[PDB]
RNA sequence: AAGAACCUUACCUGGUCUUGACAUCCACGGAAGUUUUCAGAGAUGAGAAUGUGCCUUCGGGAACCGUGAGACAGGUGCUGCAUGGCUGUCGUCAGCUCGUGUUGUGAAAUGUUGGGUUAAGUCCCGCAACGAGCGCAACCCUUAUCCUUUGUUGCCAGCGGUCCGGCCGGGAACUCAAAGGAGACUGCCAGUGAUAAACUGGAGGAAGGUGGGGAUGACGUCAAGUCAUCAUGGCCCUUACGACCAGGGCUACACACGUGCUACAAUGGCGCAUACAAAGAGAAGCGACCUCGCGAGAGCAAGCGGACCUCAUAAAGUGCGUCGUAGUCCGGAUUGGAGUCUGCAACUCGACUCCAUGAAGUCGGAAUCGCUAGUAAUCGUGGAUCAGAAUGCCACGGUGAAUAC
């Protein structure tokens, strides 16, 4: 799905786990009730792809952005394909 | 598109699963991605070895992988070099110690995946699609196989308009869940586009 | 004392696995409060089957997770060790902790 | 001694213990009137007792859970008639005739894909 | 209806008086599956009626019904390619079914304060056969009488 | 019906199997041991068995038939005029045919 | 589309790159990496410190990073009237066919029609047809009764006392959990029926006539839908139809239609008190308790990968009191002010809270839709997607009808 778009997603993940997750202290620790100075808020010149809320969570195989399922990491249609020929352990058509 | 997948509908009744590992939601997606990557590499590497199915199971942070093939000697090579190379690559892809097993497939003409693969290979060599279909049906019935059925579709013989032209023999009770059906598919990439082929094979009732 | 809880995606394999744990523990020691079923988890999914539109056409799948509990009450001694290296499992998950 | 009967009605399950004593009824450590004996389904609990008299002959100790007011009351009635087999099987001749022996199997119907509930279907238009 | 002639669904009697006919009446009055609300309204109305005319709860209620039960009604037949209105006798159960239905609609239209008051007034007038429900019965009888030619 | 699987499974299918056995016996009974096309064919009524006559003529099999005044010859190699309805007459033909054929290869 | 502030995102305006954002190959140089400063909206350039970890008859190496040339890479660009795969639909309608035989010069016919019967091309009888296949039914899941096994985190009938809390010894009965079995077969009876198929009624039974619901969709039809999920023939672009960045748009608004939510009230609104569910989710998570705030929430901080902890008080209902038929104590739109949270960032364009404001609307023209029983109607609860965000979708239970001559 426009491999450029897939290249974007890998870059976003690489930036997110490098800058943030250790610079989260910047927005977590300082931006609290210390008593303040807003110098920390100015310190948001980071690449802006480091924000975890900037990844689209695409399908692992095709990469389409819609119809995603967290548990399988695939889109709705790709799941069915795999499900119908085994692959997904323990998954079967349901009726009740 | 109005028929359920014959394999999927029988997954818990007659047919087994192709993957038997257990996992929590934490690594369920990761295991699926790893399984897909090993299967695609493995099936690409063993193109000429006539491989039916690849069964993957993950006991104790390991990976087993069982390859069902009709040509075990070619898969395993002289003693074990090539199979050894496969295990190295699989361990690299799966990121864990990897085993490997070879399962003999007697009567390759009773395995739908091999039958479909045979037909699609013939089509790419510009064989008359009708001759290939008849040959597959007749020699499958020759050895048990109560219910062979085959189907092709798309630009048959280079025509400008697509058509299906299926052909069955024996009995194929698709609506019977008890029935042991061995459905599988394949694709041909002739110069005029894609030709899809489906094969149903019916065996003992239960 | 020692609690073993087993999880698997089919009841045929879980019953075989738990029975093996019970018999080996009983043979090499004592107690064994016996297998306890505990409620099964059913996780449902619904997905559109058409690649485009056709909202009302969809499939409904589910994964069924089975659970068991043995709850052995004699640490004994020749038991805990024997309880180890007895995985022989290819799809059932075993939690050994108390 | 005590005589027992289960009783069940649309997700409700009762547990009735009947004893040859006075004519008091206790449900979930509460009186019948206090629990639902004045509100809806007041009498359905008593219904199997006017048939084959009770007056003051039998003491009921009951625990019920699940469902709602009508579901629980129906489960109680089914359990009581089930437990009224203390007087052999000669009562089932008229209890079955009354219709209390049969267990009402009328679960709520699951809703379907494409429908808004069970059977209600979205409004349809041609143009 | 096309193929399968069917049976009948049983209803339990009224708790206060143990009458099937009154139990059906609360069902007709019920809305949104609120039976406790409906039975509360009906009991209040009946008690008001009984103390209005002495008599008694069931007997007063029955008297009101007897003045609204229809006996014949018209029904389009369309046999020979023309539309007629052929009178037909009314089945005994359908009689009070129409009577109870008509009374409730009359009460709903009546502009009093409470529903129980509306219902009490409506079927009180029915006892003296002058309410809107009674008027409904007369119109049905009158229309059937006019079309007596067809049968 | 004697040595095979008859009492197994339920009774309904057993009733079906026995019922079908009776049907097959009635339709194709004393033909079961023939094991090949005959070389002669004897008929009691030509008109009533015209289907059988036609099949024999198609296959080139000799046909002996008793023909009544309303029957059609020229489908018969050996026509035998006479009544074909009376039981006494029919018994006479069958007895004579049964006797003459009993003297086989001797 | 199972969830457009940025991203997603393709589209627009500008600012930029050209073997390239993404892949293999060759050569050259350098570990990789890490800390800081300037210009810029940013992409990007400019610098300064810091690190140098892996082979070696050494023109070179393995992971990694930059520069150069090519083969190439790239396209959500066009054709679903070139295609695979997948899907809708007639329609879960009961039909659709073949081998051999026979009839006709032949297209074809028969079988598959006829008498009954069935939900059914279901079954029996008859019959130039004899057999077979795909369909129907059954095998599958779930629900309704019972039995055996097991008994914690689930249960408490019988016993001991207790902080009156299964709480606590204790108990394995009961509920329940989930594995394995029994059970329903027109099986038994009466009548009808060609004595056949079958039909009507009765007994028993938790359940009776395919008990209820689901999954299961024949040969084919609409050149039906999808080249934008993916794959793919052909065609087309290649310092651009490819690639990167900031901002905007997809949320516009004289209007028209579809699908919904909330109402127009007294079978009701409001205030106080109080009773009874099911099914689910949780580690980038669910988040007790306690303190603060009118509130959204904030601070501190247990437990829980979970029959144990959390989400999490079910609401209709039931008692009292009030309103007394009003555009109202109905209705809540719209707007002003003041706040909370998520997020780098709530102007375009988020959700929620507090105070104030209080539109239309008094049951809807022609016309038109759903539904046959735990159904319609009505009342709440959960999940997916997801930082944040449902009146939609997918699930769960409570109350519970009317009518089929
Ligand atoms: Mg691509
Ligand atoms: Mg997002
Ligand atoms: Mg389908
Ligand atoms: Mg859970
Ligand atoms: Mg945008
Ligand atoms: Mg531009
Ligand atoms: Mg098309
Ligand atoms: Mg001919
Ligand atoms: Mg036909
Ligand atoms: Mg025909
Ligand atoms: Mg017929
Ligand atoms: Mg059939
Ligand atoms: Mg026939
Ligand atoms: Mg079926
Ligand atoms: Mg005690
Ligand atoms: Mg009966
Ligand atoms: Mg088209
Ligand atoms: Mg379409
Ligand atoms: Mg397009
Ligand atoms: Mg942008
Ligand atoms: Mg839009
Ligand atoms: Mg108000
Ligand atoms: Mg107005
Ligand atoms: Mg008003
Ligand atoms: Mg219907
Ligand atoms: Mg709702
Ligand atoms: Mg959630
Ligand atoms: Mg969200
Ligand atoms: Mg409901």
């Amino acid at each position: 799905a426009k491999q450029s778009m897939k290249a974007r997603e890998v870059k976003r993940v690489a930036l997110a786990d490098k800058y943030f997750a250790k610079r989260a202290e910047l927005k977590a620790i300082i931006s609290d009730v210390n008593a303040r100075w807003n110098a920390v808020l100015k310190l948001q010149t980071l690449p802006r792809d480091s924000s975890p809320s900037r990844q689209r969570n695409r399908c692992r195989q095709t990469g389409r952005p819609h119809g995603f399922l967290r548990k399988f990491g695939l889109s709705r249609i790709k799941v069915r394909e795999a499900a119908m020929r085994g692959e997904i352990p323990g998954l079967k058509k349901a009726s009740w | 598109g109005q028929k359920v997948h014959p394999n999927g509908i029988r997954l818990g009744i007659v047919k087994p699963w192709n993957s038997t590992w257990f996992a929590n939601t934490k690594e369920f997606a990761d295991n699926l991605d790893s399984d897909f990557k090993v299967r695609q590499y493995l099936t690409k590497e063993l193109a000429k070895a006539s491989v039916s199915r690849i069964v993957i199971e993950r006991p104790a942070k390991s990976i087993r992988v069982t390859i069902h093939t009709a040509r075990p000697g070619i898969v395993i090579g002289k003693k074990g070099e090539d199979v050894e190379k496969l295990r190295k690559v699989v361990a690299d892809i799966a990121g864990v110690p990897a085993q490997i097993n070879i399962a003999e497939v007697r009567k390759p003409e009773l395995d739908a995946k091999l039958v479909a693969d045979s037909i699609t290979s013939q089509l790419e060599r510009r064989v008359m699609f009708r001759r290939a279909m008849k040959r597959a049906v007749q020699n499958a019935m020759r050895l048990g196989a109560k219910g062979i059925k085959v189907e092709v579709s798309g630009r048959l013989g280079g025509a400008e308009i697509a058509r299906t032209e299926w052909y069955r023999e024996g009995r194929v009770p698709l609506h019977t869940l008890r029935a042991d059906i061995d459905y599988n598919t394949s694709e041909a990439h002739t110069t005029y586009g894609v030709i899809g082929v489906k094969v149903w094979i019916f065996k003992g009732e239960i | 004392r020692i609690r073993i809880r087993l999880k698997a995606f089919d009841h045929r394999l879980i019953d075989q696995a738990t029975a093996e744990i019970v018999e080996t523990a009983k043979r090499t020691g004592a107690q064994v409060r016996g297998p306890i079923p505990l409620p099964t988890r059913k996780e449902r999914f619904t997905v559109l089957i058409s690649p485009h539109v056709n909202k009302d056409a969809r499939d409904q799948y589910e994964i069924r997770t089975h659970l068991r509990l043995v709850d052995i009450v004699e640490p004994t001694e020749k038991t805990v060790d024997a309880l180890m290296r007895l995985d022989l499992a290819a799809g059932v998950d075993v939690q050994i902790s108390l | 001694n005590q005589y027992y009967g289960t009783g069940r009605r649309k997700s409700s399950a009762a547990r009735v213990f009947i004893k040859p004593g006075n004519g008091k009824i206790v449900i979930n450590q509460r009186s019948l009137e206090q629990y639902f004996g004045r509100e809806t389904a007041r009498m359905v609990v008593r219904q199997p007792l006017e048939l084959v008299d009770m007056v003051e002959k039998l003491d009921l100790y009951i625990t019920v859970k699940g469902g709602g007011i009508s579901g629980q009351a129906g489960a109680i009635r089914h359990g009581i008639t089930r437990a009224l087999m203390e007087y052999d099987e000669s009562l089932r001749s008229e209890l079955r005739k009354a219709g209390f022996v049969t267990r009402d199997a009328r679960q709520v119907e699951r809703k379907k894909v494409g429908l808004r509930k069970a059977r209600r279907r979205p409004q349809f238009s041609k143009r | 209806p096309r193929r399968r002639v069917i049976g009948q669904r049983k209803i339990l009697p009224d708790p206060k008086f143990g009458s099937e006919l009154l139990a059906k009446f609360v069902n007709i009055l019920m809305v949104d599956g609120k039976k406790s609300t409906a039975e509360s309204i009906v009991y209040s109305a009946l008690e008001t009626l009984a103390q209005r005319s002495g008599k008694s709860e069931l007997e007063a209620f029955e008297v009101a019904l007897e003045n609204v039960r229809p006996t014949v009604e018209v029904k389009s037949r369309r046999v020979g390619g023309s539309t007629y209105q052929v009178p037909v006798e009314v089945r005994p159960v359908r009689r009070n079914a129409l009577a109870m239905r008509w009374i409730v609609e009359a009460a709903r239209k009546r502009g009093d304060k409470s529903m129980a008051l509306r219902l009490a007034n409506e079927l009180s007038d029915a006892a003296e056969n002058k309410g809107t429900a009674v008027k409904k019965r007369e119109d049905v009888h009158r229309m059937a009488e006019a079309n007596k030619a067809f049968a | 019906s004697q040595d095979g699987t008859f009492d197994k499974l339920t009774k309904k299918e057993a009733l079906m199997r026995t019922r079908e056995l009776e049907k097959l016996e009635n339709s194709l009974g004393g033909i079961k041991d023939m094991g090949g096309l005959p070389d002669a064919l004897f008929v009691i009524d030509a008109d009533h068995e015209h289907i059988a006559i036609k099949e024999a003529n198609n296959l080139g099999i000799p046909v002996f038939a008793i023909v009544d005044t309303n029957s059609d010859p020229d489908g018969v190699d050996f026509v035998i005029p006479g009544n074909d309805d009376a039981i006494r007459a029919v018994t006479l033909y069958l007895g004579a045919v049964a006797a003459t054929v009993r003297e086989g290869r001797s």
